[PDB]
C-alpha cells in the first residue's frame, strides 16, 4: 500500500528534506539508497515510502517541486539529496515571491501539469496506491497556493484516495512577510474541502518550545525543523512498521474524523528534545503519557484545556511494559474525563512499536482532534481582518487577477469553520 | 452423511478459522500435509469426519471451507503458513483493499465487486456434496468486511441454497481489542440486515476471552493467536457431534431444533469449563460436579451477563473426556438446588446432553492444558440480551450527533438504514424482554 | 482519584454521601451519563445494570442490588415467603397475607374460618373489618395492592396509648456482610389508638407524612434508642434487645440471607452494595412481625450524619481505599 | 429427575434429563438495493467533478 509524498516550497522541500533524513536512517538506508541495517523488521513495509530500484537500490517515492531553484539546489547538494530521483525535481524560474495568486493562479499555473506528470508517473508503479502526503507551508506563496493547486488537481484525477498534510501555519513570532494571514486564510479553505487529514504544524508553538522548554534563546528555522522531523517520524510509525491495526491512511481518518470538514490534528512529541544535545535518563511510561497531553508538548499553539477531544490517537515508541502504556493512558482520560466528549466511546487508540527513534530509548507521538484547534484559525482570523478591512496589501494579489471576493469568501469558510469546532465544544 | 461448509470472513473469521482447523486436524488425526493414516477408505467415505474434510484419490483430506478476505494480508499468512498445503488455492479468496472499518463500503462498494466470485467458489464445493445441510460462518462484527460482506453473503445462500441451514461464530466487539470507533455502527447493521438469514449464532464477546485469558492463563496481554485457540476449543465443542459418533447435534438443523425455539432470538450463551493453565503443570483435575457448576459462574461464559436475571428457553451440555451419566444427573441435582434457573412456562425446565469419551485436545506448546473432562454449556438465556443494550447504546451516543455517518453514506448507504437496523435491534430487545418477565 | 456519577437527586441519602465523598479531596464527581465511573449512585427506575462492569481498568460498583426488588415489592415479598423452603412453612415473624388481583380463593377460604371461628378478622390494604369494603375498593384502584391480616394488639408506650412502628436501617456490601446501625428509630403515632371504628383515617395507620400532633411528645414524632429501652426496662422489667432486637437481627438475617444466592455480587464483573429499610411492629405479647422492606430508604434527621459516613468506611472505602463501629454484623 | 432417550456410541453416549415440565428476499429485489446505492456513488462523484469544473 504505497504513499507518493509531494514538497512544495521552501518550508515544503526543508521539512521535506529533514523527514526523509530521519526515515531513511530509521530503515538503515543511505545517502545512496543502499540498505546497510541489522533488522529485517527495517524492510518489511519500507515499499510504503520506498520504491525498489535496479540493484536493490531504494529510492524515494518523492516529488519536489518549487517555482524558485534555490531551495531544490540545496537539497540537492544536502546530505541526502542524492537519493531523491531526479525527474521528480520539477522547478520554475521565476518564483512565487510570498504571493498564493502567484502559486495558484499564474506562476503555478505554468508549472502544475509537469508535477503532475511525475505525481502519474509514480502512482501507475504502484501496487495498490493508498494516498499521497503533502507538505508545505501556508504563509507564502509556492507550497501555500501552488500545494492547494496540485491538491485540487491530483483530487480530480484520483477522488477516491487520500489527501494528507503536513502545513505549518504561520505566526509573527516566526513571521516573513506581512501578507501570511491572507495566505494561510486562503489554503486553509482549500484544506476544508480538499484534504482527508491535516497536521497543523504552528510554528507559534515551535518557536515557544524551541525558546521555553528547550532554552533555545535564538532558534532558527534547523531547531524548528528538528521538532518537525521528529513529529513526522512519530505519525508514521504505523505506516512504516508492522503492528496490530493493519494501519493504513483510510482507517485513520475513518475513526479520527466524526464530520469531514473537523479534520485538522494537533501534533504532539514526546520528550522534547534539542539537536545533538542527547538526553541520556530515559523516561518513565507514566512520563511519557503524562508529557505528551500537556500543552507545552503540542506543535500547535492551542491549550487543549480550552476545548475537548473528539478523537486521540497516541503512538509508543521502545520496549516497553504495554500493560503499563495501557494502565497509564486509561489514567489519564479517567482523571480528565471532561476534556473527552462522552458521545463516541472509546475515542483514544494506543499503538506500541518496537523500534525507537535514532536518539531516544523511548518516545511516543500524539495526534489530536481537538476542539481547541479553533483558537489556531482565530488567530489567523483575526490577523486576517486586521489587514483586511482596510484592504491593505491587496493590490499584491489584484495584480495577479484575484478579486476582493475570493477573500471575502475565505474570511467566511474560515470562520465557519470556528464556529463548527465550537458547536461540538458545547455538547 | 451430509457435508458442512465453512466460511470465513475477514481477518477475524480467517484467523480463528486457522485456529478450529488446526485443531480439528488433531483431533481427527490429519496431518499439515492432508494424510489421515487412520483412514483406511481412501479417496472417498461417508465416515463422519467426512462431514468437515472431502478426499482425494492421492489419500488428502481437504476442509470443506472457504477463506475471503477483502485484503491479502491474512489470508496470504495461510498460504504461506503450517498448513499451506491443506486448502486448494480456489479456496484462498483476497481483494487488494479491505472495507477500512465501514459497513457500507464492506457490503456495497467492494462487497458488490466480488460476491459474485465467492459464490461461484463456495458452488465448487457444494458440488462435491451428495446432501449439503448447510454453512458456518465465521466473521467479526466490528470490521467492514466481517459486518458489510457477511450480510451481503447471507443474503444470496438464502437465494441460492434457501433451505440449507445457516449458523454463525460472530465476534462481538470489545475495547480491550478494538480496532474502530465505529464497530457499533458496524455490529448494528450487519445484525439487522443478516436476522433472517441466520438460523443459530453463537456471539463470542472479545472481553470474555480477554479476561478468561488473563485470569486461567496468567496471560497479562493476550494476542489474537491467545484468544483463538481458547475460541477453537469452544467452537470444536459445538461441531464435535457433526465430526463424531453421537445422537446429539448431529445435523445442523438439531442446533435450532434444540437451541432456538424462536426465529429471532437465536443466539445462545455458550459456557466453558475447565480453563487451565500449561505452564502450571501442578494441577488438581476437576470432578464433573465442579466442571458443570463452573457454567453457571458468569466469568467462564462466552458473553458477561447475569443469568439469574433472565429466563432460560433450552439448555444443552456438551462434555468431553472421562465422564458418564450418573455423575452428571447427581452434579445437576446439586446445581439445581443452589442456583437461580428459571425456565420460560412454555419449555420444559430439562437438560439435553452429549458426551465425547475423546478427551479435549490441545494443540502442543499451546497455553491451554491437558484435562481430564471439559463441558461446553449451551443455553438460549434471555440475559444475553445485555450485550444488545450495550452496543445499542453506543450506537445511540455518536448516532445522535450523526458523528461519522458521512463515511457510510459516502458509499451509496442511506441514513434511514440506520434508523431501520436501530428499531429492529429496539425490537430484538422487546422481545427479549417479553419472554424474559 | 477515584470517580463517582450521580444519578438519583431525589436520594436523601446519597446527597449527602456524594457531600461527604467530594469532601474528601480523593474523589471527583462526573456527568451522570459519563460512563468512566468508578461508583455508581445508580436511580430508581431501569438502573441500567447490563452496562455495568465494561469500562477497561475501572473496578465499578454501584448502590443497588439487581434483584432485591423481590424483597422491597410487597408482591413478591409475599411470594418469596410462601415459595422459600427457606421461610416456609409459617415463619411465626410475618402476618399471614395474600395477593389479590383487581377485575383470591385461599382468602376467602381462611376469612370465613376467622369469623365461624369468630377469630380476629381484620385485615389491610385503606383499612376495613369487611370484605367487601377493600376488594371492590381495590377494583376501584387498577394498581394490584396485597392483602394481609392487621395485628389488632399493638404495644403501646405511656402514656398516650400511642401506637409505634420500628425501623432499623440495614447496610449489605459487596462482601454480602449484613450490617446493621445500632442506631434506629420509632415512628410514634402522636394521638391515642382507636380499636374498634377503624375508619378514622390517620388515628391507627402510623405513617411519618399521613400524621400533617404530628410532633408533640418528643420531636417528629421520633423517640430514639436510649429512650425506648429505658421505657421498656422502667415499664416492663427487660431490654430493648431482648424483647425485641434478638428477633428484628432474626428476620434481617432470615430475608437477606434467602435471596442472596440471587443477588450476590461474589464473582460478578461489577460488585454491589445496597442500604435497606425494614420496618417493624411490636405486639402486647412483645412479638416483632415484619411489615415491609424499603430498598429506597431515608434516615432521620438526626443521624444523617452518622449513618451516611459509615456507608462510606465500610461500603465504599472498602473497595476504594484512602489514605467503635457503628454497626452490628448480623454473621451468617 | 427423569433420565430419557439414551443412546450409547464407541466414542460416548447422549441423553436428555427433565426436571420439570412446562406450565426471504430476492436476487432481484438485492440489486435493485445494491446498484441503487452504486448510483448515489456516481451522484456525487459527478457532483465533485461538477464543483471542480466551476
Ligand atoms: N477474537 C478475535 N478477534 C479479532 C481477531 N481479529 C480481529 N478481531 C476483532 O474484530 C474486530 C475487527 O474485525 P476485523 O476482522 O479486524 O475486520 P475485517 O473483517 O478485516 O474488515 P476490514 O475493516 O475490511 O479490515 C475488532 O473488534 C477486533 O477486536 C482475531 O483474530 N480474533
Ligand atoms: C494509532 O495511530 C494510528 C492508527 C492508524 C489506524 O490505522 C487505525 C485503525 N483504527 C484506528 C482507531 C481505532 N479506534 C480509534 C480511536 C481513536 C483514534 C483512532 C485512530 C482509532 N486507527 C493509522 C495511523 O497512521 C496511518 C496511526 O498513526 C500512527
Ligand atoms: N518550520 C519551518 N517553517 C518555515 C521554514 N521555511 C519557511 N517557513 C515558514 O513558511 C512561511 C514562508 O513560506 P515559504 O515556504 O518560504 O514560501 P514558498 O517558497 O512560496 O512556499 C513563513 O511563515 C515561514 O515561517 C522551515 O524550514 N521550517
Ligand atoms: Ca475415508
Ligand atoms: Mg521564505
Ligand atoms: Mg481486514
Amino acid at each position: 500500500r504505497e504513499i507518493v509524498h509531494i514538497q512544495a516550497g521552501q518550508c515544503g522541500n526543508q521539512i521535506g528534506a529533514k523527514f526523509w533524513e530521519v526515515i531513511s536512517d530509521e530503515h538503515g538506508i543511505d545517502p545512496t539508497g543502499s540498505y546497510h541495517g541489522d533488522s529485517d523488521l527495517q524492510l518489511e513495509r519500507i515499499n510504503v515510502y520506498y520504491n525498489e530500484a535496479t540493484g536493490n537500490k531504494y529510492v524515494p517515492r518523492a516529488i519536489l517541486v518549487d517555482l524558485e531553484p534555490g531551495t531544490m539546489d540545496s537539497v540537492r547538494s544536502g546530505p541526502f539529496g542524492q537519493i531523491f530521483r531526479p525527474d521528480n525535481f520539477v522547478f520554475g524560474q521565476s518564483g512565487a515571491g510570498n504571493n498564493w495568486a502567484k502559486g495558484h493562479y499564474t506562476e503555478g499555473a505554468e508549472l502544475v501539469d509537469s508535477v503532475l506528470d511525475v505525481v502519474r508517473k509514480e502512482s501507475e508503479s504502484c501496487d495498490c496506491l493508498q494516498g499521497f502526503q503533502l507538505t508545505h507551508s501556508l504563509g507564502g506563496g509556492t507550497g501555500s497556493g501552488m500545494g492547494t493547486l496540485l491538491i485540487s488537481k491530483i483530487r480530480e484525477e484520483y477522488p477516491d484516495r487520500i489527501m494528507n498534510t503536513f502545513s505549518v501555519m504561520p505566526s509573527p513570532k516566526v513571521s516573513d512577510t506581512v501578507v501570511e494571514p491572507y495566505n494561510a486564510t486562503l489554503s486553509v479553505h482549500q484544506l476544508v474541502e480538499n484534504t482527508d487529514e491535516t497536521y497543523c504544524i504552528d510554528n507559534e508553538a515551535l518557536y515557544d518550545i524551541c525558546f521555553r522548554t528547550l532554552k533555545l534563546t535564538t532558534p532558527t528555522y534547523g531547531d524548528l525543523n528538528h521538532l518537525v522531523s521528529a513529529t513526522m517520524s512519530g505519525v508514521t510509525t504505523c505506516l512504516r512498521f508492522p503492528g496490530q491495526l493493519n494501519a493504513d491512511l483510510r482507517k485513520l481518518a475513518v475513526n479520527m474524523v466524526p464530520f469531514p470538514r473537523l479534520h485538522f490534528f494537533m501534533p504532539g512529541f514526546a520528550p522534547l528534545t534539542s539537536r545533538g544535545s542527547q538526553q541520556y535518563r530515559a523516561l518513565t511510561v507514566p512520563e511519557l503519557t503524562q508529557q505528551m497531553f500537556d500543552s507545552k508538548n503540542m506543535m500547535a499553539a492551542c491549550d487543549p484545556r480550552h476545548g475537548r477531544y473528539l478523537t486521540v490517537a497516541a503512538i509508543f515508541r521502545g520496549r516497553m511494559s504495554m500493560k503499563e502504556v495501557d494502565e497509564q493512558m486509561l489514567n489519564v482520560q479517567n482523571k480528565n474525563s471532561s476534556y473527552f466528549v462522552e458521545w463516541i466511546p472509546n475515542n483514544v487508540k494506543t499503538a506500541v512499536c518496537d523500534i525507537p527513534p535514532r536518539g531516544l530509548k523511548m518516545s511516543a507521538t500524539f495526534i489530536g482532534n481537538s476542539t481547541a484547534i479553533q483558537e489556531l484559525f482565530k488567530r489567523i482570523s483575526e490577523q486576517f481582518t486586521a489587514m483586511f478591512r482596510r484592504k491593505a496589501f491587496l493590490h499584491w494579489y489584484t495584480g495577479e487577477g484575484m478579486d476582493e471576493m475570493e477573500f471575502t469568501e475565505a474570511e467566511s469558510n474560515m470562520n465557519d469553520l470556528v464556529s463548527e469546532y465550537q458547536q461540538y465544544q458545547d455538547a | 452423511m451430509r457435508e458442512c461448509i465453512s466460511i470465513h470472513v475477514g481477518q477475524a473469521g480467517v484467523q480463528i478459522g486457522n485456529a478450529c482447523w488446526e485443531l480439528y486436524c488433531l483431533e481427527h488425526g490429519i496431518q499439515p500435509d492432508g494424510q489421515m493414516p487412520s483412514d483406511k477408505t481412501i479417496g472417498g467415505g461417508d465416515d463422519s469426519f467426512n462431514t468437515f474434510f472431502s478426499e482425494t484419490g492421492a489419500g488428502k483430506h481437504v476442509p470443506r471451507a472457504v477463506f475471503v478476505d477483502l485484503e491479502p494480508t491474512v489470508i496470504d499468512e495461510v498460504r504461506t503458513g503450517t498448513y499451506r498445503q491443506l486448502f486448494h488455492p480456489e479456496q484462498l479468496i483476497t481483494g487488494k483493499e479491505d472495507a477500512a472499518n465501514n459497513y457500507a463500503r464492506g457490503h456495497y462498494t467492494i462487497g458488490k465487486e466480488i460476491i459474485d466470485l465467492v459464490l461461484d467458489r463456495i458452488r465448487k464445493l457444494a458440488d462435491q456434496c451428495t446432501g449439503l445441510q448447510g454453512f458456518l460462518v465465521f466473521h467479526s462484527f466490528g470490521g467492514g468486511t466481517g459486518s458489510g460482506f457477511t450480510s451481503l453473503l447471507m443474503e444470496r445462500l438464502s437465494v441460492d441454497y434457501g433451505k440449507k441451514s445457516k449458523l454463525e461464530f460472530s465476534i462481538y466487539p470489545a475495547p480491550q481489542v478494538s480496532t474502530a470507533v465505529v464497530e457499533p455502527y458496524n455490529s448494528i447493521l450487519t445484525t439487522h440486515t443478516t436476522l433472517e438469514h441466520s438460523d443459530c449464532a453463537f456471539m463470542v464477546d472479545n472481553e470474555a476471552i480477554y479476561d478468561i485469558c488473563r485470569r486461567n492463563l496468567d496471560i497479562e496481554r493476550p494476542t489474537y493467536t491467545n484468544l483463538n485457540r481458547l475460541i477453537s476449543q469452544i467452537v470444536s465443542s459445538i461441531t464435535a457431534s457433526l465430526r463424531f459418533d453421537g445422537a446429539l447435534n448431529v445435523d445442523l438443523t438439531e442446533f435450532q431444533t434444540n437451541l432456538v425455539p424462536y426465529p429471532r432470538i437465536h443466539f445462545p450463551l455458550a459456557t466453558y469449563a475447565p480453563v487451565i493453565s500449561a505452564e502450571k503443570a501442578y494441577h488438581e483435575q476437576l470432578s464433573v460436579a465442579e466442571i458443570t457448576n463452573a457454567c453457571f459462574e458468569p466469568a467462564n461464559q462466552m458473553v458477561k451477563c447475569d443469568p439469574r436475571h433472565g429466563k432460560y428457553m433450552a439448555c444443552c451440555l456438551l462434555y468431553r473426556g472421562d465422564v458418564v451419566p450418573k455423575d452428571v444427573n447427581a452434579a445437576i441435582a446439586t446445581i439445581k438446588t443452589k442456583r437461580s434457573i428459571q425456565f420460560v412456562d412454555w419449555c420444559p425446565t430439562g437438560f439435553k446432553v452429549g458426551i465425547n469419551y475423546q478427551p479435549p485436545t490441545v494443540v502442543p506448546g499451546g497455553d491451554l492444558a491437558k484435562v481430564q473432562r471439559a463441558v461446553c454449556m449451551l443455553s438460549n438465556t434471555t440475559a444475553i440480551a445485555e450485550a444488545w443494550a450495550r452496543l445499542d447504546h453506543k450506537f445511540d451516543l455518536m448516532y445522535a450527533k450523526r458523528a461519522f455517518v458521512h463515511w457510510y453514506v459516502g458509499e451509496g448507504m442511506e441514513e434511514g438504514e440506520f434508523s431501520e437496523a436501530r428499531e429492529d435491534m429496539a425490537a430484538l430487545e422487546k422481545d427479549y424482554e417479553e419472554v424474559g418477565v | 482519584m477515584y470517580t463517582f456519577v450521580v444519578r438519583d437527586e431525589n436520594s436523601s441519602v446519597y446527597a449527602e454521601v456524594s457531600r461527604l465523598l467530594l469532601a474528601t479531596g480523593q474523589w471527583k464527581r462526573l456527568r451522570k451519563d459519563n460512563p468512566r465511573f468508578n461508583l455508581m449512585l445508580g436511580e430508581r427506575n431501569r438502573l441500567p445494570f447490563g452496562r455495568l462492569g465494561h469500562e477497561p481498568g475501572l473496578v465499578q460498583l454501584v448502590n443497588y442490588y439487581r434483584g432485591a426488588d423481590k424483597l422491597c415489592r410487597k408482591a413478591s415479598l409475599v411470594k418469596l415467603i410462601k415459595t422459600s423452603p427457606e421461610l416456609s412453612e409459617s415463619c411465626t415473624w410475618f402476618p399471614e397475607s395474600y395477593v389479590i388481583y383487581p377485575t383470591r380463593e385461599v382468602f376467602l377460604a381462611a376469612y370465613n374460618r376467622r369469623r365461624e371461628g369468630r377469630e380476629g378478622n381484620v385485615w389491610i390494604a385503606l383499612i376495613s373489618s369487611e370484605a367487601s369494603e377493600l376488594l371492590d375498593f381495590i377494583d376501584e384502584q387498577g394498581q394490584v395492592h396485597v392483602i394481609q391480616k392487621y395485628l389488632e394488639k399493638p404495644l403501646l408506650l405511656e402514656p398516650g396509648h400511642r401506637k409505634f412502628d420500628i425501623r432499623s436501617w440495614v447496610l449489605v456490601d459487596h462482601l454480602y456482610n449484613i450490617y446493621l446501625y445500632r442506631e434506629g428509630v420509632l415512628r410514634t403515632s402522636s394521638e391515642p389508638y382507636n380499636s374498634a371504628n377503624f375508619q378514622d383515617k390517620t388515628c391507627h395507620l402510623t405513617n411519618h407524612c399521613i400524621q400533617k400532633n404530628y410532633g408533640r411528645y418528643e420531636e417528629g414524632n421520633e423517640m430514639f434508642f436510649e429512650e425506648f429501652n429505658q421505657y421498656l426496662m422502667d415499664a416492663l422489667n427487660t431490654t430493648l434487645e431482648n424483647s425485641i432486637l434478638l428477633q428484628i437481627k432474626h428476620i434481617i438475617r432470615s430475608c437477606l440471607m434467602c435471596i442472596e444466592p440471587a443477588i450476590s455480587t461474589k464473582h460478578l464483573h461489577y460488585q454491589s452494595f445496597q442500604l435497606f429499610g425494614f420496618d417493624f411492629m411490636v405486639d402486647e405479647e412483645l412479638k416483632v412481625w415484619l411489615i415491609e422492606v424499603n430498598g429506597a430508604p431515608a434516615c432521620a434527621q438526626k443521624l444523617y450524619a452518622e449513618l451516611c459516613q459509615g456507608i462510606v468506611d465500610v461500603a465504599i472505602s472498602s473497595v476504594f481505599p484512602l489514605a467503635t463501629s457503628i454497626f452490628i454484623k448480623l454473621h451468617h | 429427575m427423569e433420565v430419557i432417550e439414551l443412546n450409547k456410541c464407541t466414542s460416548g453416549q447422549s441423553f436428555e434429563v427433565i426436571l420439570k415440565p412446562p406450565s426471504d428476499p430476492s436476487l432481484e429485489e438485492i440489486q435493485k438495493k445494491l446498484e441503487a446505492a452504486e448510483e448515489r456513488r456516481k451522484y456525487q462523484e459527478a457532483e465533485l467533478l461538477k464543483h471542480l469544473a466551476e
